[PDB]
């Protein structure tokens, strides 16, 4: 917030009287900061709390980042406050964004504050006529799901290392990546959106299979589908007068 | 407008459309007399008869 006397006043000294002292600005010109911060800022949440990364979207869910650094200033009324975000996007922004690979940082008017709706990558969605195809390109666009991904590496080129010399089979690798993994995969939903986010992933298959030549190496191949997100909705209402035809039938 | 609007993320509508097939009110039952009353004194009776307009008799005789 820019240096007023009444607003955000300089902390002088003990002594030397400095409150009293103005900047100079007006329009839009007074330091700026990318959006691009509160999203990490949020995956550090989305960490803290929980475990993995389904807590960054959304308002009831991840991103909400309250309490900005708004700006207030008497031009001639009486101090007309200005939003804290660059620019106030609309509902179709949120989405028409999300289509381009952008990540739109929302604001609410008025409520100094934010939320991420979109988390997406810079991926090409597509479309595709099959409709299994058309959701694959959907969910790896997505970041979010990226970032859990991202997680399993971290797990394997990491812990697995330990065992390098030990003597395993296919039988046994299945094993222990497996039992880890199993501890975040469920299909029942839990209250509160975060209870819930504790387990990103639907369901996993690890299918390990020793290759010809090489004896000690192996190769693996897992595929993960993740809790999906919601991301909108259509909706017709009408009258009907034929749910109840007791009251609009012939016979009466 | 038929280059319609910009779709959010949560577009309802509300369909106020309603097809069916529309009703025919009643036909009322038609006399038509024939007789020689004017004896050829009126304005639908001097006329040529490729040209007479019937009456209903609406109001009264």
């Amino acid at each position: 917030q820019p240096y007023n006397p009444e607003n955000n006043p300089v902390q002088y000294k003990l002594m030397e009287g400095f409150n009293e002292f103005v900047d100079y600005d007006k329009n839009e010109s007074y330091l700026w900061g990318p959006a691009s911060i509160h999203l990490v800022k949020n995956m550090m949440r989305s960490y803290d709390k929980t475990r993995w990364f389904q807590y960054i979207r959304g308002v009831e869910s991840g991103g909400y980042v309250k309490n900005l650094v708004a700006c207030v200033y008497d031009n001639k009324g009486i101090l007309e406050t200005k939003s804290p975000l660059n620019v106030l996007f609309a509902d179709y922004m949120e989405l028409s964004l999300a289509n381009i690979g952008l990540i739109p940082f929302v604001s609410e008017k008025g409520t100094s504050n934010a939320c991420f709706f979109s988390v997406n990558s810079a991926k090409k969605v597509e479309e595709f006529v099959d409709g299994f195809d058309s959701a694959n390109s959907r969910l790896i666009a997505n970041l979010s799901y990226t970032m859990c991904i991202s997680r399993i590496s971290h797990y394997i080129k990491c812990v697995i290392r330990d065992k390098i010399g030990s003597i395993v089979d296919v039988e046994s690798i299945q094993k222990i990546l497996s039992d880890w993994i199993s501890e975040f995969v469920t299909t029942v939903y839990q209250p509160t959106p975060l209870e819930m986010a504790r387990y990103p992933f639907r369901n996993v298959s690890i299918e390990v299979k020793t290759i010809p030549g090489k004896p000690g190496w192996y190769s693996c191949k897992i595929n993960v589908i993740p809790h999906i997100q919601f991301e909108g909705m259509n909706t017709t209402m009408t009258i009907d007068t034929r749910l109840e035809p007791e009251l609009f039938g012939t016979n009466n | 407008a038929k280059n319609k609007i910009p779709n959010s993320r949560l577009m309802i509508n509300y369909e106020t459309n309603v097809d069916g097939v529309l009703k025919k009110k009643e036909l009322p039952y038609r006399v038509l007399v024939v007789g020689d009353l004017s004896k050829g004194r009126s304005v639908d009776a001097k006329k040529e008869f490729a040209d007479r307009e019937v009456r209903r008799v609406n109001n009264g005789v």
